[PDB]
RNA sequence: UGAAAGUGAAUGCAGGUGGGAACGCCCUGGCGUGCACCAUCGACCGACCCGGAAGUUUGUCAAUGGAAGGGUUUGAGU
RNA sequence: GUAGAGAUUCUGACGUGCAAAUCGAUCUUCAAAUUUGGGUAUAGGGGCGAAAGACUAAUCGAACCAUCUAGUAGCUGGUUCCUGCCGAAGUUUCCCUCAGGAUAGCAGAAACUCAGAUCAGUUUUAUGAGGUAAAGCGAAUGAUUAGAGGUACCUAUUCUCAAACUUUAAAUAUGUAAGACGCCCUUGUCGCUUAAUUGGACGUGGGCCAUCGAAUGAGAGUUUCUAGUGGGCCAUUUUUGGUAAGCAGAACUGGCGAUGCGGGAUGAACCGAACGUGAGGUUAAGGUGCCGGAAUGUACGCUCAUCAGACACCAGAAAAGGUGUUAGUUCGAACUAGCCCUGAAAAUGGAUGGCGCUUAAGCGUACUACCCAUACCUCACCGUCUGGGUUA
RNA sequence: UCUGCCCAGUGCUCGAAUGUCAAAGUGAAGAAAUUCAACCAAGCGCGGGUAAACGGCAAG
RNA sequence: CGAAACCACAGCCUGGGGAACGGGCCAGGCAAAAUCAGCGGGGAAAGAAGACCCUGUUGAGCUUGACUCUAGUUUGACAUU
RNA sequence: UGACAUUGUCAGGUGGGGAGUUUGGCUGGGGCGGCACAUCUGUUAAAAGAUAACGCAGGUGUCCUAAGGGGGACUCAUCGAGAAUCUCGAGUAGAAUAAAAGGGUAAAAGUCCCCUUGAUUUUGAUUUUCAGUGUGAAUACAAACCAUGAAAGUGUGGCCUAUCGAUCCUUUGUUCCCUCGAAAUUUGAGGACAGAGGUGCCAGAAAAGUUACCACAGGGAUAACUGGCUUCAGCCAAGACGUUGCAUUCUUCGAUGUCGGCUCUUCCUAUCAUACCGAAUUCGGUAAGCGU
RNA sequence: GUCUACGGCCAUACCUAGGCGAAAACACCAGUUCCCGUCCGAUCACUGCAGUUAAGCGUCUGAGGGCCUCGUUAGUACUAUGGUUGGAGACAACAUGGGAAUCCGGGGUGCUGUAGGC
């Protein structure tokens, strides 16, 4: 009971694949206070380039 | 267990250097492992021969295997090109001491060879770089051994030990 | 283990939301009530022909428990539960070391 | 048979260099680790707290999040037949900066420099790095340097 | 949606960001536009943790009621 | 002691018999607890038993009959036409689990998107990480040899070691980066942050613009449902337990299982090479005295064996020897090297594969010519897949 | 012709502390479901007998 | 006059290798119809899904101080009263 | 005899006379052992990670109101010198740090002193063992409330690496909470939430033997039994001392008849006798023809 | 150039013996009212400058111990890949690559950032 001998060549078998790389991360994992910021400053910058179109 | 070989020098031990300036080698040619008790058997076959032939102050015998690796018993790790045995004499005596050694191989297992050594007695110089710095005055004999000059340490260090040396 | 009988910790209570005094005291489990409805399910599967039907433990392997400490808060008397590790010898408000 | 601790066969890992003991070198706390940054992470035994698993011992990732006293990095662990991603909650004793990032973050400056002066002066510039070329035919001069003839050494007892 | 009593889904063009199908336009590319999809940031509904404004009658001080707002937690949601 | 009743021995006969218990001879008992007919009672977890788990219709440690019942089955055995395309696993985690399941992996179908992208069982450039091999002991620790000095020590030495000792420290494997989610400038938002528009994070508006920032090669990625498997084995190198093993247990890679074919006489994994149907040519490993396709070839040597030698894996042998011989090295002598011989010692007749072979058809080395696989090459045809056309 | 020693244990057997205790009943608390308290037989605990009882050589 | 058992196909050896004792494979020795009476070396001869051992979350007869119960039995209480 | 007993229902007890079940798993076959069954350190392990044996040397089911948290001051183990225990010189840690081992530590993480309860409450996010499920342990934050310090700051138990537990049931804490469904009040019960009680066979059944009377499905995945494999002489000189040679579980469990004797044959030589020589009735060489 | 304060790398900076240091700075130093702490103002705390370079400190010397680099060791030890290579085995050589360590010898005995003082 117990081998490594076909495990690898069956790891490989369909390629060792990396996890898609998306260009936004989610902002959990991060600092609750940052969080919560970057809404802020997010809402702030959403409302900014509005009123600019809206003015232009 | 304890190894069977205790006394490891045999023969005029406390002989200076200069007076035996021969040195011949049992090497084993072969990877192996000696038995302790081996070892043992050649130091008594070697000593009698050497004693009986030659005496017992015209040789220094001294053997380079130690038995450390555990096997019930203790063996001694041999490589190839290590020296098994070490016989330094007068020159007259190189057909007794390669006799002795030769009859010891028989107690060795594997192969084993008789090499007379280019190096002053037991030292690690040459037998002509020994000549020269012998008459430079940098070696003084200490005992069964001999202290060399080297270029480190304080310069009074030096000089008190060798007074005779002649530095350019 | 030694633990003082008094202690001065945060009170979850709704009033004080603070650190305040709080007695210890070790959680005793109280008698078991013959109308909880597990009992009263045991009961009336127990009545009957039909001998024994429900596992009784026998194999007791841990020798000792946990610990738990209700906490009495001096000024509105709210009570709130902590664990501690297990210990063999337990003792409230002993000599301190010296 | 093993055990599984997750200090387990750490011995040599977590040690600290031979003489290099003791109080931790303070420009440590000192640099600044923003997220994007790639850190080598090298693990000292001297703080015990915030220590990444033996496996991140010598694993460099990009960083991810800039806490009080910490950096969260993020590694790509091999598990089976793909790559996961490992996010670790490291302190900042743990973690250095990786000179590779820099010497590209300097190869890029110098590479726009180039650019501008090659469209300056109206040419174009080899901005891409090329392994190395054969040697070039060139000649060798014998003066003062005769050519020595050797024959192979007849074998020797020297032990 | 909650165990329940119960409450019960639009700040916006039913919302921003990135990639995008198809089309248009311009001199291979560029500009506009963005279906489906996933990364993602927010809003709404319910549970949970706060918070107690109207109103209701019945104890008005109280009883009942639960709007505003706060979480950056939760759901097999909009 | 006969009739009658038994059934000791021959372990006789017979042993698909006369017989699903018999026949022969011998032997026990034979006036009683004797032998027996018919009638009658006791019935299956019951009877009955001078007791053997005996007997209860050739059925007895629970009879027989029919039912519930097609009881149940992690166990054994079988499982029915063709061709085409793809093609495994014996490993992880949990389980009163170890002959079994669930689970992840491998695998098949069906799709969907993405695209010169986003990638690689690879190298390079840049930069990290490690404590194995070696190395060391006049460096720590631990073990150990020998004198000399200074007074059991101390000083400088010296001989020799280490899986749990070490300053130092490879080789091979190993993490990342090598840009348009780029760069530069301007500029906006925030309740975070700062002494402060100071930062920070996300942005805006511009500008450089496929030599777009190493080599090479490929189109790429994700969803869904499900089968089989969850006994493995061999070889290389590293290695553990073991007196040893065609032994037990691991690590990397390749094979076998699932795989034929040429060679090793023969053989699952050794060497070469991987396979649609054929023609021609040329080769691999191995070979060319005959069996056997192919030089009883060329050059220089060694070997004489009273049961020589003959090609890796592999079918097994040693120290030490020789008035064997051919050479070498050093002072006639000691040696050092090849071949041969001795050491060498089994049982049906017998195995370089056989015959045989001796200026070999043996052994070592070089050199051409030649032989042939389903391998490679050109061609024809079959099928699959892939791409380009087709309103005449 | 004899059948030795042993009641420790186990088994059997006839006397007791008040040690136990279920169902009924009794006493109190409650608005009640009920909750406490006391009492209860047998069986056991305690004491005696018993081995041509199981057994061991408390007895050796 | 007239069965049966058994029967993959069969039937000469030696060695090799191989699931480690071949009738077949590989290399040899060899090799002449059809038969009769004997015979017990071989066919790892026949007979029977090893009866020993082990495995099974398969049984059963027996046992006891196993688990859970039970006929009976002792005692209490109520009813008959 | 006599309102007892006998019967009827219930309640104790007794009850292998009888009934139905059970009587772990791993395991160089099983059984007896042991736990390699949940777990930590140094090794096996071959310089990332990962890696086995009933491999090796040891541990763990605790201990602690400080041995936890913060701040200050101090330096330890030893050695030398000299006074009827303390004194100053050196002192790289050679001491201590609860417990096994390794790592870590010197104006400290060590030894004293002072104040303390961050060993607290609520989230989510990570790491390890991993299926990236659970459990356990851990890391970095966030919202409160605090300890401490002049402060920066540190603190969500022990310097780091082990010291542990589901469903169901029961029990406790919590809400001016929800329900008992014709309407209420009061008890009672049932919920939500957070704990605990316990499953050490530690992802967690309630479980004694025996068969030689034994039975089934299987197994050469597995023993006995047969096969295979594996384990006297020559060298050296004082014949001592040395040295070199001549268990496993692969096959068979739809069966290979199991010791000895008797009988009969054949082969080997490692020679008892016979034949032939050779060495001082005693020892060797050729020799398996014949006998034994 | 020298000194002080704060440091960065943390011995080329450490340890030891000896010889120097002008200015300023620094240090030794006097005292215990107070703030403050001890058995003891010796340490720490506070007030001051009467003397001193004795020490700290800076610097120099020693073929000093040590440490850091360069070479020797050394293409040595070891190792990746390969052979129907050698050898009974042990092991060894070769082909294509990578390539140390001690001993030994040469050189070296801190450099530097900000703010100041002489």
């Amino acid at each position: 009971n117990h081998t490594n001998h076909n495990q690898n060549k069956k790891a490989h078998r369909n390629g060792i694949k990396r996890p898609q790389k998306h260009r936004y991360d989610s902002l959990k994992y991060r600092d609750a206070k940052f969080r919560r910021n970057q809404k802020f400053a997010n809402r702030g910058t959403v409302e900014a380039i509005r009123q600019a179109k809206a003015s232009a | 267990p304890d190894s069977k070989i205790r006394i490891f020098d045999l023969g005029r031990k406390r002989a200076g250097v200069d007076e035996f300036p021969l040195c011949i080698h049992l090497v084993s040619n072969e990877y192996e492992q000696i038995t302790s008790e081996a070892l043992e058997a050649a130091r008594i076959c070697a000593n009698k021969y050497l004693v009986k032939i030659g005496g017992k102050d015209s040789f220094h015998l001294r053997v380079r295997a130690h038995p450390f690796h555990v096997v019930n018993g203790l063996v001694a790790r041999v490589n190839i090109g290590q020296i098994l045995m070490s016989v330094r004499t007068k020159d007259s005596s190189r057909a007794t001491a390669i006799e002795a050694l030769r009859r010891c191989q028989y107690k060795f297992p594997g192969q084993q060879r008789i090499i007379v050594s280019k190096k002053w007695g037991f030292s690690q110089y040459a037998r002509d770089e020994y000549i020269e710095k012998r008459s430079r005055g940098e070696i003084i004999p200490d005992g069964c051994y001999a202290k060399f000059l080297n270029k480190r340490g304080s310069l009074q260090e030096k000089l008190d030990l060798f007074p005779e040396a002649s530095f350019n | 283990v030694n633990i003082p009988k008094t202690r001065k910790t945060y009170c979850p209570g709704k009033n004080c939301r603070k650190h305040t005094v709080h007695r210890v005291t070790q959680y005793k489990k109280g008698p078991d009530s013959k109308l909880a409805q597990g009992k009263r399910r045991y009961d009336r599967k127990q009545s009957g022909f039909g001998g024994q039907t429900k596992p009784v433990f026998h194999k007791k392997a841990k020798v000792t428990k946990k610990v738990v400490l209700r906490l009495e808060c001096v000024s509105c008397k709210y009570k709130n539960q902590l664990v501690l590790k297990r210990c063999k010898h337990f003792e409230l408000g002993g000599e301190k070391k010296t | 048979p093993h055990s599984y601790g997750i200090r387990a066969r750490t011995r040599y890992t977590f040690q600290r260099g031979f003489r290099e003991h003791g109080q931790i070198r303070l420009s440590t706390y000192l640099k600044t680790y923003k997220v994007g940054d790639i850190v080598d992470i090298k693990v000292n035994g001297a703080v015990q707290k915030g220590m990444p698993h033996k496996y991140y011992h010598g694993k460099t990732g990009v960083v991810y999040n800039v806490t009080q006293s910490s950096v969260g990095v993020l590694i790509y662990k091999v598990v089976g037949n793909r790559y996961m991603e490992k996010r670790v909650n490291v302190r900042i004793e743990h973690v250095k900066h990786s000179k590779c990032r820099q010497d590209f973050l300097d190869r890029v400056k110098a590479n726009e420099a180039k650019r501008k002066e090659a469209k300056a002066q109206g040419k174009t510039v080899q901005l891409r790095r090329q392994p190395a070329p054969p040697a070039k035919a060139h000649f060798v001069s014998t003066e003062n340097n005769e050519p020595v003839t050797l024959h192979p050494v007849a074998y020797d007892t020297t032990i």
